[PDB]
């Protein structure tokens, strides 16, 4: 409809505009990860656990942004 | 024998490449213009005492 259009170019904003936090943050904080493996390759195990630990925090506002983009698509309780 | 001599051996120690993982606080185009004074005394120092 149009409100329901309302909400469909809402979709599309705020999952485009919310990949880009994260999308920037994880890739900043990849290369310094990488940078700190690269003078350091010893502590490398506990390196990757606290990687991943963080890459699962970083993810997931993406991943909720993709989920308000499906809500407003069809799961949209105002429309 | 009855005499002495000089005993000078050309005593070598390693190149560590002391650390990848130790900081430089002080941004190691600094740190060198403050250690190359104590180069400057070393050899001074090291002169003198042949010298004596």
């Amino acid at each position: 409809p149009l409100i329901a259009a309302a909400s469909v170019i809402a979709a599309g904003l705020a999952v485009g505009l919310a990949s880009i936090g994260p999308g920037v943050g994880q890739g900043t904080a990849a290369g310094q990860a990488v940078e700190g493996i690269a003078r350091q390759p010893e502590a490398e195990g506990k390196i990757r656990g606290t990687l991943l630990l963080s890459l699962a925090f970083m993810e997931a506002l993406t991943i909720y942004g993709l989920v308000v983009a499906l809500a407003l698509l069809f799961a949209n309780p105002f429309v | 024998e009855g005499k002495l001599t000089v005993e000078r051996d050309m005593i070598k120690t390693e190149t560590p490449a002391f650390s990848p993982i130790l900081e430089f606080e002080q941004d190691p185009a600094q740190i060198l213009d403050a250690l190359l004074p104590l180069y400057l005394n070393s050899q001074i120092l090291r002169a003198l005492q042949e010298s004596l």
